[PDB]
């Protein structure tokens, strides 16, 4: 089986990042190790890259974008900055 | 009453190092207590502001009274930021008491609701990581900030208000970050009927960002909630605002939240269940759901959708008025659709919804026949996954005790 | 007594799914306290606690076969063992107990259940597990499993008496993890609490780690009333006393640790370090040594004690003494130079309270060139260091 | 500038290193490939079983394969806690 980003038990519990985009607000978060991936459904990236979150309804898995191109990424992997750019 | 209490803090707190010994003693949670005082059940612990006034004072005390140390750094950082919330509601509560009741109200004072917005600006901000978040459950945060919003709204119910609004979305995105994983604060906001009510209300607001805020507050209140806070969030009929306000938004961000409140929801009761199935249209809804496709995750509203209906099928099951409805929006098809899938959420959620419906309805029982359900769901009784292997074949057995041609 | 409401929950429970009922009404934590119950002897008879956990089988075995409903069966099952034996040997003390005729056939052997407490040890490693055990009262099980054993065989060196007290202590590690409602209810349990702190002492360096990890959580985010028993039970004394003792580093490390953690809470723990006699010096010798895996493990906890005890360590010169004769001040120079963000901040914050009120040592200080070494960190990406060094550079430049 | 070490007390942790203790070997499933290029460091590939040598810290263990040691962040990886 392949990366879950499923979650099927329910819509469970998460904090208020989707809230910060509602705005029309872009949020950023900071790479902090490299995200290794040949799967076109996720997104692969490299440290220090800064990822604009879209998508933070699951925990485990958030959907994000780059000028490149965008898909799947464990939130692991990032740290999200709240304030402006 | 016992303002005395509160009285001998403040006269502890007056020694310049014996502060350090107060919070070792524990009298921080005494001090909150004094200012908030959740402990207390209905039907049988606040001071008077009189009291309040020395309390928070005591407070500001033992908190200035460490060193430099980081937590120090943090704790005079968001106490300050709570005492500014704490002055404020003050001005309220003494605008809302004595301009309110049959008392003469030719006295002059409104509190102006423009200075309090970059507090909350900042706690809100603030409580996006753990570190800020465990020093505000040491000084009663949620609470103080809970308080805001629900003054704010008896205030100015459903104001439309821009600056309103603001307050509005940076205290409930406040309180959804100090509920998440944290199971006192979810029972603590849960006991604050009052402002569970003035919250609920909030969804009724045609500002979908603020309805998106309610929804995630409501969502993580309804995950692993005790016994009490499920009773609270079913009495104060969040099941069927969020229902209703599901039928009547644009923004799928905003759909995004409250699907997923109900998901949640959904599960605790058949009391809820009968809620969602007694709100016309809802169930037609639902069932949109399970072809919608979303702009960012876009199997997030399928998932939301799916299982909130997974949840309630049982209840349908016994409805012939419901599972007409389904019938008119094409559900079943949908379902064998849902079995396909490469999702682990939608294919259980699909075998899930499919063993209720199943059962007990030759109507429905001749239809997944002359669908063809068999030869899927023989494809999924051997399945890694064990709920889904269960529900399948279990689906399969209800339809093969009814089979009209070989 | 409460005899009578574990009648009637047994009652409701022995029909045809009515408890599915129950447990929406919130009767599991109810059946809980009836077989635990210490919120503060909450807890009911033997009889009362037999209807209670059959009431309590019967509500869980009458679910869905969802995951959720299989995961509390798998863990009940076992909980249901630990209790049965617990009952084995609570009947075993009452019989041979003082002025009781000590003449009629019952003992239990520990082999039996260590294979089930084995099993809960590695399933509360899972989230998912841990939230089960934590509805069904397993916490609780556990450490009452814990302390009836070593009541009744106190420092034993028994293979299968260790495993038992080892596996217990692991799980009760993983169960109070990030859980603050279990820290307390664990503390809450003042018997097993002494049990705890009294296995310490034992000759096994595998189960004196199973300990000092335990008293390390219990001492992180601690409710008062936590901090207030953790004190009582004297565990900051005992650590302390086997830390000069331990000689395997994996426990030094655990202990260490948990020391820690506590020398923060309170100068009445600060002192109760200081009053061990070797103790100081103890540290001191942490300030050099490397582990052989994670090879600055110790240097960071023995400093980070070291950091919070020099509050006190200031007002005496005895103290301050023993601390220049194992030659600490000039460490602490050269712990300055390290590349580790924790070692430096203790030094820093060592040296802060080391500065001030004392020429003895500040002359010392001067006179090692500390001056030419902390103007290099009033400068710093982190406060701690920079406000450690700009105030003791404070104290030093006062006495020139 | 990584930090292995958090600094602020002796806080929290399961027992992992328990699990080592008794003389028995623990190790762990690689979620994603760790990449680094520094010698205090142990990077791999996903996929690939790791044995945990230290796992005091919450962020980051001490672990180790036939090639060498080093750091490396525990959210990388899966333990198996059952018979290795």
């Amino acid at each position: 089986s392949s990366h879950h980003y499923s979650h099927p038990g329910g819509g469970g519990e998460q904090l208020a990042i989707n809230e910060l985009i509602s705005d029309g607000s872009v949020v950023c978060a900071e790479a902090l190790w490299d995200h290794v991936t040949m799967d076109d459904q996720e997104l692969g990236f490299k440290a220090g890259d800064v990822i604009e979150v879209m998508d933070a309804t699951n925990r485990e898995w958030w959907w994000g974008r780059v000028a490149d191109g965008e898909g799947w990424f464990p939130a692991s992997f990032v740290r999200l900055r709240v304030n402006q750019d | 009453d016992k303002d005395d209490m509160s009285r001998t803090l403040l006269a502890m707190s007056s020694s310049q190092d014996s502060c350090i010994s107060m919070r070792q003693s524990g009298c921080l949670p005494l001090l909150i207590q004094l200012l908030h005082g959740n402990d207390k059940d209905s039907v049988l612990s606040r001071g008077s502001k009189e009291a309040r006034a020395r309390a928070s004072a005591a407070l500001h005390n033992i908190i200035h009274s460490q060193p430099d140390d980081k937590r120090g750094r943090r704790e005079i950082r968001v106490l300050h930021l709570l005492e500014q919330i704490r002055a404020y509601c003050e001005t309220c509560w003494e605008w809302q008491e004595a301009h309110e009741p049959g008392m003469d109200q030719d006295k002059n004072p409104a509190p102006v609701e423009h200075q309090i917005c970059p507090a909350v600006c900042v706690l809100m901000k603030l409580s996006f990581d753990e570190e800020h978040r465990h020093a505000m459950n040491e000084l009663g945060g949620l609470q103080a900030i809970a308080e805001l919003l629900q003054v704010d709204c008896e205030m100015y119910g459903l104001t439309n208000d821009h600056y309103s609004i603001t307050l509005r979305r940076y205290a409930g995105m406040a309180l959804t970050n100090l509920t998440f994983g944290d199971v006192a604060n979810k029972a603590t906001l849960c006991s604050m009927k009052g402002c569970m009510r003035a919250l609920v209300a909030q969804l009724k607001s045609e500002s979908e960002d603020l309805q998106q805020v309610i929804a995630s507050v409501l969502r993580n209140l309804s995950w692993r909630a005790d016994v009490n806070s499920k009773k609270t969030l079913r009495e104060v009929g969040s099941v069927k605002a969020l229902m209703e306000c599901a039928l009547e938004v644009k923004k799928e961000s905003t759909l995004k939240s409250v699907l997923s409140a109900l998901w949640n929801l959904s599960a605790h009761c058949t009391e809820n269940k009968a809620d969602i199935c007694a709100v016309d249209g809802a169930l037609a809804f639902l069932v949109g759901t399970l072809t919608y496709r979303s702009q960012t995750n876009t199997l997030a509203i399928i998932e939301s959708g799916g299982g909130i209906l997974r949840n309630v099928s049982s209840l349908i099951a016994t409805n012939e008025d419901h599972r007409q409805i389904l019938r008119e929006n094409n559900c079943l098809q949908t379902l064998l659709q849902h079995l396909k899938s490469h999702s682990l959420t939608i294919v259980s959620n699909a075998c899930g919804t499919l063993w209720n419906l199943s059962a007990r309805n030759p109507k429905d029982q001749e239809a997944l026949w002359d669908m063809g359900a068999v030869s899927m769901l023989k494809n999924l009784i051997h399945s890694k996954h064990k709920m889904i292997a269960m529900g399948s074949a279990a689906a399969l057995r209800n339809l093969m005790a009814n089979r009209p041609a070989k």
